RNA sequence: GAGCUACCUAAAAACAAUUUUAUGAAUCAACUCGUCUAUGUGGCAAAAUAGUGAGAAGAUUUUUAGGUAGAGGUGAAAAGCCUAACGAGCUUGGUGAUAGCUGGUUACCCAAAAAAUGAAUUUAAGUUCAAUUUUAAACUUGCUAAAAAAACAAAAUCAAAAAGUAAGUUUAGAUUAUAGCCAAAAGAGGGCUCUUCUGGAACGGAAAAAACCUUUAAUAGUGAAUAAUUAACAACAUUAACCAUUGUAGGCCUAAAAGCAGCCACCAAUAAAGAAAGCGUUCAAGCUCAACAUAAAAUCAAAAUUCCAUAAUUUACACCAACUUCCUAAACUUAAAUUGGGUUAAUCUAUAACUUUAUAGAUGCAACACUGUUAGUAUGAGUAACAAGAAUUCCAAU
RNA sequence: CCGCCUGUUUACCAAAAACAUCACCUCUAGCAUUACAAGUAUUAGAGGCACUGCCUGCCCAGUGA
RNA sequence: CUCUUAUCUUUAAUCAGUGAAAUUGACCUUUCAGUGAAGAGGCUGAAAUAUAAUAAUAAGACGAGAAGACCCUAUGGAGCUUA
RNA sequence: UCGGAGAAAAUCCUCCGAAUGAUUAUAACCUAGACUUACAAGUCAAAGUAAAAAUAUCUUUGACCCAGAUAUUUUGAUCAACGGACCAAGUUACCCUAGGGAUAAUCCUAUUUAAGAGUUCAUAUCGACAAUUAGGGCUCUUGGAUCAGGACAUCCCAAUGGUGUAGAAGCUAUUAAUGGUUCGUUUGUUCAACGAUUAAAGUCCUACGUGAUCUGAGUUCAGACCGGAGCAAUCCAGGUCGGUUUCUAUCUAUUUACGAUUUCUCCCAGUACGAAAGGACAAGAGAAAUAGAGCCACCUUACAAAUAAGCGCUCUCAACUUAAUUUAUGAAUAAAAUCUAAAUAAAAUAUAUACGUACACCCUCUAACCUAGAGAAGGUUA
């Protein structure tokens, strides 16, 4: 059981999640 | 809990005087002179009451109509005059000798 | 799933004062009280006597006897007494007692065992509490019980000592008169005793008869 | 007040038939009482009716008149009875008894405002004092902030100088209130229970929605820009192909324990083979693994009445939505006990006015609510319930 | 099982095992003109309690006597 | 009672006459799931649905009248017993 | 009541102590300014004056009134309920008024793990240590009758997988809510047991499902007894016997069809199977029992009526649409692989409405009659 988070706190977590950068070309399809 | 009465609840009310059907009654004998049919068992209603007769719709007797007159029976044709009384083989007719269970 | 009849029986058991009393006083069941109350008003049990208890199981009546006849022997001055228990069901051991379980009084071989073990082959008083399993037919259940009691009288000659007492548990019915006829002959007088602990709804009743002669 | 009832005094009265005897005997009417069941329950009746039951020549039942009176009487004691309601009658008066408890307490407008912490109390359903609030008055610094330098132990005091800003102290008068509720933090006794800091009481939003979120008062308009806003878009990312010879069955009470019970060693040949990684054999046999050549691929994660908006995978970065804010005209800012002020309905008097008015002086001066009082009329309802033997030539008739 | 018996009682939720009762026992009192009573210890008042027979009956001062 | 049935009288129903009582905030007075103070005819979301009488059943309207009982309080009472 | 220590400024939180005693070379009067504090009470102190040659250290009680003592100054409280009434205890079920309330552990089930049981062999059948955002159950309202609505965590009937499954019996697991699920009785048994049966005598939810439909205990009293207490009145979560709740329905809701379940005997056959002992499938036939719907030729019971009833008699059926499971063809994946949340073809519970039966008519009416009926409606008329 996880104690529920105040909706304001829940909004904070959603906006600060990790975002990875993505390459333009996938390595496998490259020579 | 429901705080109501279900529709269809069984309660006091007027009984009888409704259409009912009886299925699968055999025909034992026919009287051509007076147009009388003899049917096994009971039929709904009081005496002197009109009834509806039609051949059985039960699964077993699906196609027994072939032997019987197909459109209907016409005496106007007068191909042959019928006996006054028609019987079934198992029936023991009156005026026959007493039955001995030999 | 309990039917009304079953429910009514249990509630009577739960409110019973005597069942609570036995728990407090370390008695195996309510029955022991019936014997104690009867003993006070008739002094059937005294120190130094030899006692035979039939249908001991669970064994509550046996505990009453051992104290009274000084079977325990703790009171050195008091004359020691003997107690014996016979019942079809098993009896967990009790101090100062001998238990012949499983055995049926009707069987002959049981009788020979009883005679050898009993002191000097005779027992002053015989105590019987046996009742058959209740089928639920009044006459059938009553009849078998009367037959069981009558057989006990037949063997009473061999085991019972002159001047002895007999206490038997029975049910009322249409054959109670025969039981009176037999007991009258062997003993001088008989008493119909119903304890207060015995339940009012029950038809159970006891017979106390003393002074065995021939 | 003993015409009911309890007990007593005086004068009177009733008791069939049958069996016993010679009677608080027996059977059973009259008469007296009231066991058990059903009906009735605003009933025929504020204790009855229909059956069924107890006594019935006696401590029996019944009539008439008299007696005992409330700190009392009477009682074969039920704390029974004493005029339908007696653990102590009824009536009038003392009496507008008292009630820290329950219910009620009649026009408008403007303004301000609470906490419900501390102390004492036969006190905790109440009251007094502090503290708060408030109206008036005098005159001068207040609020936020606040360096260092202390006092503490290794954020609460304290308040220089400045800056943003308009309150603060003293004097006089006055009540009410003294139980809160939910959310979010930190603890303490172990979901409750206390203590401490912060916030809230929509007419919009979260499905309905006191306590979460957006929101400076309140006015007219068929204008406008915005705020919060239950939805969100099950796998992958060292192997699959072919095989197997031997020193010897390695020692070891283990018969034997042979790669495999152990138990120490664990070496040998051969391209390539562990005294064997498993099965399996009484032990052995037998099946595999790894070796021989020959090939190829390439970590966590998106239960009990009857289902419950309808639907939908791609058109280019916006739109819609609260008097929140702006616009024309105006206005000058945030539940409630209690507290400070401007008007006014009605009637009478003085003096005026003359189709119902003016200035003053007065009062039994204003009711959608007290199971309020009196009168009227509905609802239930044209319902529940109530009643007269027949014919004739007629009701003091046949 | 309880109570000896006929009787009585909570008018209007209790009729009984309760109350009374013959029998038995304890306590108080030697006396007249309004109760007791025109009475006098075999009498009167107050109270307790089933009767009947049947076991259990012991604070005489001890030993001699 | 297994296991209920038949008949007659009283009641009931229709016609004629007379004519009460408790009760009643207003009512244009529906079902299911959800919400909620074990609780919804009236609130949220779905669904159903021409208008009025006569005779019946008793699930709900926490149905009506209860002088109906258990727990607590008041510097409110009364009866009884005493040391 | 007061003081000291912890919690740390809360507590019915954890502990100890106090209602003094010892020593004193004897500690005066007067007076700025402060602490503490609701009030009351309680602390510290410069200067000045005076005695002497400045403070006694240990370190904690009680107002006012009212009575004392003496020669003017002093003394009186386990008022300890400690802000203190000058002086007063029990009991009430015989009771009254005003009101306020009310009326984690355990344990079993399901998942994960797998030492040891199972002669051998972890998972046929079980199963330690544990793991489970796992489910669900000193004390002090329930039964029964009537009628049932619903869940599946299935007791019986039905379709299937595995086995330490030869047959017959069994043990375990998956799917499915179809209708059913008996009759009597208490000597002992702390929420138990016994007799006879059945295909089976399932587990639960629905304010004890259900008391304006009925009824038995208890909650529980007014009378009366025993046992244990109290001087008594009385008392007890102790024994027993007796013992008062009425309702005329205003509103919602409701009151006129259906297409069946189970058991037994025979037959297959004393066969299959098995060393024997023993002992079945499926397919076919006949009997019953209960449930539903009707009827009166007979029998039986009534009206000592032409009718109504059961104890008498008759009739009861189809599956388009599936789930666990089992087969066939076949790629991803080189096959002779594979039932396929690949494209395809089949078989297979309980359910049910694709498919039928029943109903359909448009309607005169003074009145009389009726196997039609409360009223109304409906049927019949040389
Ligand atoms: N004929 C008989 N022979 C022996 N024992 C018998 C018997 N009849 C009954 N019993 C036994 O006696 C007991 C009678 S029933 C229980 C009563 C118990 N003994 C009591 O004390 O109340 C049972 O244990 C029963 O098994
Ligand atoms: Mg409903
Ligand atoms: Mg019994
Ligand atoms: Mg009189
Ligand atoms: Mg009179
Ligand atoms: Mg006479
Ligand atoms: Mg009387
Ligand atoms: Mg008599
Ligand atoms: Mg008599
Ligand atoms: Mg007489
Ligand atoms: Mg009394
Ligand atoms: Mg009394
Ligand atoms: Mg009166
Ligand atoms: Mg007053
Ligand atoms: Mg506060
Ligand atoms: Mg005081
Ligand atoms: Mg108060
Ligand atoms: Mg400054
Ligand atoms: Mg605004
Ligand atoms: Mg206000
Ligand atoms: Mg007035
Ligand atoms: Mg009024
Ligand atoms: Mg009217
Ligand atoms: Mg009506
Ligand atoms: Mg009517
Ligand atoms: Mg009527
Ligand atoms: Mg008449
Ligand atoms: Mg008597
Ligand atoms: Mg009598
Ligand atoms: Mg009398
Ligand atoms: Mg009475
Ligand atoms: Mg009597
Ligand atoms: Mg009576
Ligand atoms: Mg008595
Ligand atoms: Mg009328
Ligand atoms: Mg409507
Ligand atoms: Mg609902
Ligand atoms: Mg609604
Ligand atoms: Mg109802
Ligand atoms: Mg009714
Ligand atoms: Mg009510
Ligand atoms: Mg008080
Ligand atoms: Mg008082
Ligand atoms: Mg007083
Ligand atoms: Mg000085
Ligand atoms: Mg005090
Ligand atoms: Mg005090
Ligand atoms: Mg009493
Ligand atoms: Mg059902
Ligand atoms: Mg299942
Ligand atoms: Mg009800
Ligand atoms: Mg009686
Ligand atoms: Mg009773
Ligand atoms: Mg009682
Ligand atoms: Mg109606
Ligand atoms: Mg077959
Ligand atoms: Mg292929
Ligand atoms: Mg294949």
């Amino acid at each position: 059981h996880w104690r529920v988070m105040h909706f304001q706190r829940q909004k904070l977590m959603a906006i600060t999640e990790y975002i990875p950068p993505k390459p333009a070309i996938n390595p496998r399809c490259l020579p | 809990d429901i705080a109501r009465v279900w529709p269809g609840t069984k309660m006091p009310g007027r009984m009888g005087n409704q259409n009912r059907t009886v299925y699968g009654l055999k025909v034992w004998r026919v009287n051509t002179k007076h147009n009388i049919i003899y049917v096994n068992g009971s039929v709904p209603g009081h005496k002197n009451c009109l009834v509806k007769i039609k051949d059985s719709t039960l699964p077993a007797y699906k196609d027994s109509c072939k032997n019987l007159p197909f459109p209907t029976y016409f005496p106007d044709g007068d191909e042959e005059e019928l006996p006054e009384d028609l019987f079934d083989e198992s029936v023991w007719q009156p005026s026959e000798p007493s039955i001995t269970f030999a | 799933g309990r039917t009304g009849a079953e429910h009514l029986w249990l509630t009577r058991h739960l409110k019973d004062p005597f069942v609570k009393a036995a728990k407090v006083e370390s008695y195996r069941c309510r029955s022991a009280f019936k014997l104690l109350e009867m003993n006070e008003k008739h002094q059937i049990l005294r120190p130094g006597l030899r006692v035979l208890d039939c249908g001991a199981a669970p064994g509550a009546w046996s505990q009453v006897a051992v104290q009274r006849v000084n079977a325990t022997g703790a009171d050195s001055s008091s004359p020691v007494g003997f107690v014996l228990g016979v019942d079809l069901l098993h009896i967990f051991p009790l101090a100062g007692a001998t238990f012949l379980c499983p055995a049926d009084v009707t069987d002959p071989r049981t009788f020979q065992k009883i005679l050898e073990l009993l002191p000097s082959r005779r027992a002053d008083v015989i105590l019987s509490d046996m009742a058959p399993n209740a089928t639920g037919i009044r006459d059938l259940d009553h009849d078998k019980l009367i037959s069981l009691c009558l057989t006990l009288v037949d063997m009473a000659v061999d085991i019972l000592h002159p001047g002895g007492t007999l206490l038997c548990k029975t049910w009322a019915g249409s054959k109670s008169h025969l039981l009176q006829k037999r007991l009258t002959q062997e003993f001088q007088s008989t008493r119909v005793v119903k304890p207060e602990a015995s339940r009012k709804e029950s038809s159970e009743v006891y017979l106390l008869a003393t002074q065995y002669r021939g």
